[PDB]
């Protein structure tokens, strides 16, 4: 039992995994088994969702988060996101669940039976954290792998059925992407967009051509970068900038993951393109706007002239101007005027919401959709009672957008905390005082008084 | 075919349970590692075969 | 009902059973 | 729902997602067995 | 040494009365800007149309406020999450009417405090200390982010960020309770366990250490003179403190390890406050407190009220009254 | 001089697993009955006859909504003794009238007395100064002001806090709507003491933990401490320099530091208690008169203070009929205060 | 230590469990029966689901007099026919 | 060697005995239907 | 009889599982019968 107590390893049981830092075989084991756990959850959770799935209720009324991910890719769904075949969901679930067995088998093997260290066994699979070239090489393999992944998304979109497109002419539907956006001004133009209202950085991506082209760029970039890191070793400036240790690299990755988590939170909250409202429910903005729409429709049917209706504050009861003059829905939803969705856009002209189109061209499907979305707003309790906080029990509903956003904020935050922890520790340990101050060499004691 | 399916699938579940308990016990057991190792090869191979059998039979029962 | 509970019973016992078997066999815990 | 052929496994399918959590608790059973050394 | 090198040596110098550092290089201008703008606005800013309904709310002292009622008022609902720096306004008079000072102050502040945390790391490293004081500070910092940035993001407007004032703080709390039932949320409850617990353990530790101070002084002088800065020996008898506390409860409920004890003192309020922050940050996306409205029902089906329903009635009062002119449609959806 | 008193004294102070003491004679029965009353009430006992509420597991409440509720308003400040004139020795009727509320409040009070006497007794036996008991004076001031004096100032025990999670939440909201309690400078000092206390707890723990001397070889540093050691386990000098440079000021005297850790949360709780004594009499910090004069004359003048009052008015009108059933309030819909639409 | 047998000794001994494998389930069953027989309701005076209101009544049985409170509760109870 | 019935024994049981009883009662409650 | 025969880790595991089961029952009870809102 090499290194499996505090006295020999220096780490207590509650930090026991830190005993693995220089044990590449067992560490490989931990990693592979963990990957196994992830894939296991994907499979099992998918089969659970499918078992509980009623094809004629919206997905979002049923607590689904993975089936929406599958349906977004174009599998199992048809016009307007209606389920036409549940078999691909079944396939996805079963295949992940079976793969998890292979992964776990490997993980357990390397973890308790295989070589505890790999260096003596193989120069190729062996590594020293402090070997910069080897680090950049493994990094490179993994970048090529990620690039390939992005390219698989591309291949699905272009050659194997396409993607679900909430924006398809005539109504949302599955669509093959034939002309992906390759122009770098567009692609990287997203990257330089402000993250504030009406701009929204990369979260603002609103068409699949841009999504797909973006993935072509990321695929090539990752493969190229992978090759670069396989062929090179870090330059002097990098060498002097970073800490080179396992715990350091881990901390860097924790920072990256935290950042990505906050990003995904905002994506699932605001974006209704790669997270179609057909599957995930309406966004908060969307449902608010939809309320406005619903009452405009009702009151106008009653005979109200909604363009000239002055509300109690002096602002339009139904319609008002944005700070730059565009015609928008009034009331509190004035905040959500940057919202865009296929059910609303046919009412939009060059200056914003168009009064003539409003008076003359609103179709029954728009009324239906606005009602649906208004009454599936992402508000609800921890015990999944749908609606505002004061609503009575009756409707069993918490929006998938809320589950995903909240979960990923919690995770992203704790991951920032973890970054601080491991970065600070990595610094202290590399400098040699992570276990405390040397009584015979206390740095402050050799410093001049502050006063 | 349906009965063959049902039996193959039950077989796969049972065998999986057997492997889930036995593989980590064998890996960490001091004595009798040779017979265990052989048995782990046998079990893994049979497991794969059963996955493929259920996979194929799926399309003749659903 | 009893089915789900039965499943979680065998599945749930699986883990502790492994530790127990190795503890009895003086294995490499 | 799962395809009819698989329906008999519904209670099993209901239980599976929680299995990962069981791995975390198993770390603690294991550690207790070696006295949290 | 060249000029850049000397500059670097000064910035990172351990001999400055107040440590500067690279984080400090960002912290110092940002915190000054927020501070100066906050002071001027608090005293002299005209009323601000917080809810975008042309209904300006007065926050400053010169415009009819005292210390308790005064605030720097959040930016206009018409603005939402749009970035509204001074140069986006046609004039300062406009900037002021729409609540520009609020955005200037909270953005400079959040950046500056993020840098304050970084700086705690940085100095810990220059001094040969262990690095995690900054992690402790992450708990109040995350909380500020929650109420100044995350909640606005989730709700779609900085008009719903916490006001920079005392009564404005209370307003934010009451509305939050109406809209999320925060009291019935387990993360807020963990928050309360964290701060009540923190106050409890603070008092406890204070009192035990004070109780076990070793006699080094006479009755006519403060016992504090019995400790001298930088002496090598501990100033109280921990074995005696533990002898007391272990007998107050039972032996194995008391800490005999000072390191373990101080770790606990750090962890309990820090974790609890982490959850407080996460309560606000998840209710930001409208995953709210437990709802048991009409959970208890008799044999016929009559509703039998519980304390949860009384809470519900209070929440309804808050809900129907808040921003009395801003809603035109029956559901408040953000 | 070895009589029965001294023999009993001997027995009471045996160094056993759970110390007893003379104080134990008061403390143990009273604490046991208070906890037992709460567990008994929240598990089995209703509030149908006192409040018109379900309040127990038996009725379908959960841990957050169970409570032992106060007696009906018509009971006034009756001690509501089981053998008293109200229940007349009838246990079932006593539970239905809210006798468990006063049982728990009173036994709990005597129990807290017992606990503080315990802190004194043990301090005296072990030979330490009695600052722990002294610091415990703050929980006592809080319990006494909130659970006894406050309702004694009001109409009846009905308006005391009921013993339960959600019930307490209701107490908070009631105090906001009716008393404007957040506006009270005594409450505010309480807040400062509680949060300042939590701040001190966290910052002190973290500071000690991050200025530790390396007193061992292990990367887990807890083992490198010995209770009997004479030496400080962390550097006050390094701690001092760090904080002086970070925040501008720092502690330099450990005795003062620890005393301050007592002083801050204890003083905060004491101030909150004083404000609650005022609320017992409705002697509130409800308004600023200057604000109200200006606002009444000028329909464009608006502050966060006036906004909060509109919220309070909402709370009172919408919560009163069900929260105060003895008043038999019937508020027609048309009189209910409401903004637009909601 | 203070003289009493260490807990870890006790709860890992065969005798402890010979006693407590009986005493622990017995108490649990007793508590169950306390509810299942309906005794709890009668002891504490807690309304069963069919006893909060009479069939057509919708007004709470609130106690309104301190000294005749017992009789009022008895009257409320009688009013459930 | 060690006594059995001590002050500690008493304290432990005054808490543990009602706790197990209460938990059985609350368990039965989970099957009550209006 | 003598302390030791039943290993402490097994006692902790079984006790813990018991705790999990009872709390589980209580959470099930939140959705069925009294207090379920139905
Ligand atoms: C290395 C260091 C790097 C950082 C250094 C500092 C860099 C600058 C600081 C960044 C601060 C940004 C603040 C604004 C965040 C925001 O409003 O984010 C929102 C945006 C999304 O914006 C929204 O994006 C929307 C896009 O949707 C549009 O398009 C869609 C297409 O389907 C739909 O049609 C939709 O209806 C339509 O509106 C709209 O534009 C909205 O108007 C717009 O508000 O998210 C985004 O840009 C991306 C997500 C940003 C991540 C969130 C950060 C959280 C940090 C928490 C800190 C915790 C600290 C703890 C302390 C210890
Ligand atoms: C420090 C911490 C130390 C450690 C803590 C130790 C805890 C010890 C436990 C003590 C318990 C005290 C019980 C007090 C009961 C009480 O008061 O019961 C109240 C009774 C008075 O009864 C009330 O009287 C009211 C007024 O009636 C009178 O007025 C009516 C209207 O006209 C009628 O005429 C009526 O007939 C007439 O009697 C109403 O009837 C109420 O329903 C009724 O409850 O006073 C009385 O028993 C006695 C009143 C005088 C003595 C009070 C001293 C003790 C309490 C001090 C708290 C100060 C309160 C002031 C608020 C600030
Ligand atoms: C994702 C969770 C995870 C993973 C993958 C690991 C992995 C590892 N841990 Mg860590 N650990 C974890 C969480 C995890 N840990 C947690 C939560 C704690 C706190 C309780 C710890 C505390 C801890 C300590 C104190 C130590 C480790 C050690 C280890 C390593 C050696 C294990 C060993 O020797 O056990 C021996 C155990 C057995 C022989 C019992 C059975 C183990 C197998 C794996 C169970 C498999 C069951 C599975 C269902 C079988 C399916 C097979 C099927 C696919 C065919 C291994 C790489 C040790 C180490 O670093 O040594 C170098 C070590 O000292 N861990
Ligand atoms: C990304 C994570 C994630 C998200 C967003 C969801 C979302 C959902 N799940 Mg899924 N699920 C997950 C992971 C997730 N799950 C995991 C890990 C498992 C294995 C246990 C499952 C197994 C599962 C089942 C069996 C079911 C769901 C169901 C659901 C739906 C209802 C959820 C609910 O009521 O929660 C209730 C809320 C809680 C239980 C609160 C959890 C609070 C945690 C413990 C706080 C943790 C904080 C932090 C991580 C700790 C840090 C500590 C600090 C000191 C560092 C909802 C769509 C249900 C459904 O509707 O299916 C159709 C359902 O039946 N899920
Ligand atoms: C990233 C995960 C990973 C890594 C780096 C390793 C690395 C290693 N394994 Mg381990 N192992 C793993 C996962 C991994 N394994 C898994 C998942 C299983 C279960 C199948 C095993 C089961 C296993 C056993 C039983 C043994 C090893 C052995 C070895 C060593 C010999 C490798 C060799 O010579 O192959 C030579 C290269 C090949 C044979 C070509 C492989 C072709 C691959 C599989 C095609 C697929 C590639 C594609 C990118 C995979 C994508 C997967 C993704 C979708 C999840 C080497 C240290 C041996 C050892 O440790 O001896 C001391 C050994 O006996 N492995
Ligand atoms: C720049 C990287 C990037 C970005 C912005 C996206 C974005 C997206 N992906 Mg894609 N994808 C990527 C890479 C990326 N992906 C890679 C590497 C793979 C292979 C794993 C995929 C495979 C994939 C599939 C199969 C699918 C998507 C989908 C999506 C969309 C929904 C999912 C989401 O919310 O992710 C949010 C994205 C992030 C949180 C990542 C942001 C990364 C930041 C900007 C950079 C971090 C860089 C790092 C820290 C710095 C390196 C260090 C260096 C400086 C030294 C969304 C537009 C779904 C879709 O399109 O539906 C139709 C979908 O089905 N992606
Ligand atoms: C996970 C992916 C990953 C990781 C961990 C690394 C890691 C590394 N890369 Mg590699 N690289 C990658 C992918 C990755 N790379 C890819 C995909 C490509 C193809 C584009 C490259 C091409 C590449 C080149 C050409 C070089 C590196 C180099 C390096 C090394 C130093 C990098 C550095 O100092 O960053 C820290 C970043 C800086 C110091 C930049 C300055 C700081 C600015 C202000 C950061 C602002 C970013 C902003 C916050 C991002 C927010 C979004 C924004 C886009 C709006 C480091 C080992 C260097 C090296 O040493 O090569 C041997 C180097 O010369 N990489
Ligand atoms: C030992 C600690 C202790 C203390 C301080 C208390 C205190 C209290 N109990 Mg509690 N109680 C206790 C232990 C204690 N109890 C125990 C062990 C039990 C279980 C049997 C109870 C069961 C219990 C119930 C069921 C009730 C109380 C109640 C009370 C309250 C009213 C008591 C009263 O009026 O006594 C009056 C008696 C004395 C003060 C005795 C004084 C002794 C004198 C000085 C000696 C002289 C006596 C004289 C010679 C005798 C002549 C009698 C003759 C004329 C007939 C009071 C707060 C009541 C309550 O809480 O109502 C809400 C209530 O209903 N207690
Ligand atoms: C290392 C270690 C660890 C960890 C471990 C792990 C993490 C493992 C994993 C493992 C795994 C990861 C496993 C997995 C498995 C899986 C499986 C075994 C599966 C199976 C499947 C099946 C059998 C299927 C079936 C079916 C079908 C096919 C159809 C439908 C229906 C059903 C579902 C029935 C711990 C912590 C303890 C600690 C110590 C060390
Ligand atoms: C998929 C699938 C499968 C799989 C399975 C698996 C993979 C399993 C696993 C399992 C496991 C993996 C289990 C585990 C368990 C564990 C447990 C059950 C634990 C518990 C714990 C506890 C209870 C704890 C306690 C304690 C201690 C020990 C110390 C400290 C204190 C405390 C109390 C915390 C099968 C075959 C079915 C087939 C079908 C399909
Ligand atoms: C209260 C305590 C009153 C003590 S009373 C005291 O008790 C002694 C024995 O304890 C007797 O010897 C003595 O004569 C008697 O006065
Ligand atoms: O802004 Mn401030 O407060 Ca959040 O809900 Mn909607 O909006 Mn307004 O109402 Mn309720
Ligand atoms: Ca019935
Ligand atoms: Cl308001
Ligand atoms: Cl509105
Ligand atoms: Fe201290
Ligand atoms: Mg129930």
């Amino acid at each position: 039992a090499t290194n499996r107590d505090q006295e020999s390893s220096g780490f207590a049981w509650w930090a026991g995994n830190a005993r693995l830092i220089n044990l590449s075989g067992k560490l490989l084991g931990a990693h592979v088994a963990h990957a196994g756990l992830i894939v296991f959850w994907a499979g099992a959770m998918t089969l659970f969702e499918l078992a509980h799935f009623i094809p004629e209720k919206p997905m979002y009324e049923q607590g689904l988060i993975l089936i929406p991910h599958i349906a977004t890719l174009g599998w199992g769904v048809g016009p307007g996101g209606e389920v036409v075949d549940t078999f691909p969901f079944f396939v996805v679930g079963v295949v992940h669940l079976i793969s998890s067995a292979v992964l776990g088998f490997g993980g357990v093997y390397h973890a308790i039976r295989g070589p505890e260290t790999l260096e003596e066994y193989s120069s190729f699979f062996g590594y020293d954290w402090k070997d910069k070239n080897k680090m950049t090489t493994i990094l490179g393999f993994h970048l090529i792998v990620l690039g390939i992944g992005a390219l698989l998304l591309v291949a699905k979109a272009m050659f194997f059925g396409g993607l679900y497109d909430t924006w398809a002419p005539g109504g949302g539907d599955v669509r093959v992407i034939t002309n992906p956006t390759l122009d770098p001004r567009v692609i990287f133009g997203y990257l330089l967009k402000s993250p504030f209202g009406g701009e929204g950085w990369i979260v603002s991506v609103n068409n699949l051509e841009d999504v797909v082209g973006g993935h072509i760029w990321i695929g090539l970039i990752c493969i190229a970068g992978g090759i670069w890191h396989i062929l090179t070793t870090p330059f002097g400036w990098a060498r002097r900038a970073f800490i080179w240790s396992g715990e350091a690299y881990l901390s860097y990755s924790l920072g990256a993951l935290s950042m990505m988590g906050f990003i995904a939170t905002c994506f699932v909250w605001f974006n209704n393109t790669v997270y179609p409202s057909e599957f995930y429910g309406p966004t908060g903005p969307e449902a608010s706007q939809a309320q406005a729409m619903t009452f405009l429709i009702r009151d106008q049917k009653l005979g109200a002239n909604v363009g000239s209706a002055q509300g109690p504050t002096g602002l339009g009861k139904y319609l008002m101007r944005s700070p730059t003059g565009e015609i928008i829905f009034g009331g509190e939803t004035m905040r959500f005027w940057d919202f865009r969705g296929p059910w609303l856009e046919p009412l939009r002209g060059p200056n914003g919401l168009d009064l003539n189109k409003i008076k003359n061209d609103i179709q029954p499907w728009q009324e239906r959709r606005a009602a649906e979305y208004m009454t599936h707003a992402p508000l609800g309790s921890l015990n999944s009672v749908g609606g505002v906080a004061t609503e009575i029990n009756s409707v069993n509903f918490v929006s998938p957008r809320s589950w995903l956003a909240t979960s990923h904020f919690v995770l992203a935050f704790f991951f920032l905390v973890g970054h601080l922890w491991h970065a600070g520790r990595a610094r202290a340990a590399a400098a040699g005082f992570e276990k405390g101050i040397d009584r015979e060499s206390e740095p402050v004691l050799s410093m001049p008084s502050l006063d | 075919m349906t009965i063959l399916f049902q039996l193959a699938l039950a077989a796969l579940v049972i065998l999986s349970f057997v492997m889930v308990i036995g593989v980590p016990v064998a890996y960490a057991s001091p004595q009798d590692w040779d017979r265990s190792k052989q048995l782990i090869f046998l079990g893994s191979g049979l497991w794969i075969a059963l996955v493929l059998v259920v996979g194929v039979l799926n399309f003749f029962v659903v | 009902v009893i089915a789900q509970l039965t499943m979680i019973a065998m599945i749930g016992i699986a883990g502790p059973m492994i530790i127990f078997l190795l503890a009895v066999r003086r294995g490499n815990l | 729902k799962l395809p009819e052929a698989y329906a008999i496994f519904d209670p099993l399918v209901d239980v599976l997602p929680v299995i990962p959590v069981l791995f975390l608790a198993l770390a603690f059973v294991w550690q207790a067995a070696v006295g949290f050394r | 040494a060249n000029l850049w090198e000397r500059f670097c040596n000064w910035v990172t110098s351990t001999d400055n009365r107040l440590y500067v550092g690279w984080f400090g290089v960002i912290m110092i201008p940002t915190l000054l800007a927020a501070t100066i703008c906050f002071v001027i606005a608090f005293i002299a800013a005209p009323p601000v149309d917080i809810d975008g309904i042309r209904e300006p709310v007065s926050g400053s002292l010169l415009y009819g406020n005292n210390i308790i009622t005064g605030a720097v008022v959040p930016s206009s609902n018409a603005i939402g999450l749009h970035f509204y720096p001074i140069w986006e306004a046609a004039s300062l008079d406009e900037w002021l009417y729409n609540g520009g000072p609020y955005q200037l102050i909270i953005f400079h502040f959040l950046l500056g405090a993020s840098c304050y945390m970084g700086r705690q790391w940085e100095l810990s490293y220059r001094l040969g200390m262990r690095p995690w004081i900054c992690v402790a500070y992450s708990a109040p910092l995350a909380s500020a982010f929650a109420v100044f940035l995350i909640y606005p993001i989730g709700q779609g407007s900085f008009s719903d960020g916490m006001p920079l004032g005392i009564s404005g703080t209370f307003n934010f709390m009451i509305v939050f309770q109406a809209e999320h039932n925060i009291l019935m949320h387990p993360f807020h409850q963990l928050g309360v366990a964290g701060v009540f617990g923190g106050a409890l353990f603070c008092a406890m530790h204070g009192s035990l250490v004070t109780s076990s101070l070793i006699r080094e002084t006479t009755e006519t002088e403060s016992a504090n003179y019995g400790y001298k800065f930088g002496q090598e020996e501990e100033t109280y008898n921990i074995v005696a403190a533990h002898g007391y506390f272990g007998r107050l409860i039972f032996q194995y409920a008391s800490f005999n390890n000072s390191r373990s004890l101080h770790f606990f003192l750090a962890a309990w309020p820090v974790v609890g406050v982490w959850f407080a922050a996460l309560g606000i940050s998840t209710m930001a996306f409208n995953l709210n407190g437990f709802n048991f409205n009409h959970s208890v029902i008799d044999a016929k089906g009559n509703v039998i009220n519980t304390w949860a329903d009384i809470i519900n009635r209070a929440n309804l009062g808050m809900e129907v009254m808040h921003e009395r002119n801003a809603h035109n449609f029956p559901l408040d959806l953000a | 001089e070895r009589g029965w008193f001294d023999i009993l004294d001997d027995w009471l102070k045996r160094d056993r697993f759970v110390f007893v003491g003379w104080s134990g004679i008061l403390l143990f029965p009273c604490a046991y009955l208070a906890l037992g009353g709460w567990l008994t009430g929240t598990t089995f006992v209703t509030s149908w006859y006192t409040h018109g509420l379900a309040s127990s597991y038996l009725e379908g409440c959960n841990f957050l909504t169970v409570a032992v509720s106060t007696p009906a308003n018509s009971m006034g400040h009756s001690l509501l003794l089981l053998w008293g004139p109200e229940a007349q020795g009838d246990f079932t009727r006593w539970c239905q009238l809210g006798g468990l509320w006063t049982f728990i409040a009173l036994h709990g009070a005597f129990g807290l007395i017992g606990f503080m006497l315990r802190q004194f007794e043990i301090a005296r036996l072990v030979g330490v100064r009695p600052y722990n008991a002294i610091a415990f004076s703050a929980p006592i001031a809080v319990f006494v002001s909130v659970f006894l004096i406050y309702p004694l100032g009001q109409s009846s025990w009905f308006f005391a806090p009921s013993f339960g999670v959600a019930a307490i939440f209701r107490f908070l909201l009631f105090f906001q709507g009716f008393h404007n309690w957040t506006l009270n400078p005594f409450h505010m000092m309480g807040v400062a003491g509680v949060l300042g206390g939590a701040l001190l707890c966290a910052i002190h723990g973290a500071t000690v933990e991050n200025t530790l001397f390396q007193d061992g070889e292990g990367a887990s540093t807890f083992r490198a401490f010995n209770p009997t050691q004479a030496e400080e386990t962390y550097s006050m000098v390094t701690a001092n320099r760090f904080w002086s440079q970070i925040f501008g000021i720092a502690f330099s005297n450990k005795r003062w530091l620890h005393f301050f850790m007592l002083f801050v949360p204890v003083t905060g709780l004491w101030m909150s208690a004083i404000g609650v004594v005022g609320l017992a009499l409705n002697l509130r910090s409800y308004d600023f008169i200057s604000q109200e004069i200006r606002a009444a004359e000028d329909p464009e003048f608006e502050t966060f203070y006036t906004k909060n009052l509109l919220l309070n008015e909402g709370i009172r009108a919408w919560m009163a009929p069900q929260d105060q059933p003895h008043e038999n309030f019937v508020f027609p819909e048309e009189v209910l205060p409401r903004g637009n639409a909601l | 230590t203070t003289g009493e047998r260490p807990f870890s000794d006790i709860i890992t001994s065969v005798r402890y469990w010979v006693i407590h494998s009986i005493t622990i389930p017995a108490l649990f069953i007793a508590g169950w029966l306390f509810v299942s027989t309906g005794l709890a309701y009668d002891v504490f005076g807690t309304p069963r689901p069919d006893s909060y209101y009479a069939q057509e009544q919708r007004s709470i049985p609130l106690v309104t007099d301190r000294f005749e409170a017992k009789q009022q509760v008895e009257t409320f109870l009688e009013q459930l026919k | 060697s060690y006594p059995i019935f001590t002050v500690r024994w008493v304290a432990v049981h005054t808490l543990a005995v009602p706790t197990i009883f209460f938990l059985g009662a609350i368990a039965a409650m989970q099957f009550i239907q209006r | 009889s003598e302390g030791g025969r039943i290993p402490l880790w097994i006692v902790a595991t079984v006790a813990g599982m018991g705790v999990i089961v009872i709390v589980g029952l209580f959470f099930y009870g939140a959705y069925a019968g009294l207090g379920s809102s139905l």
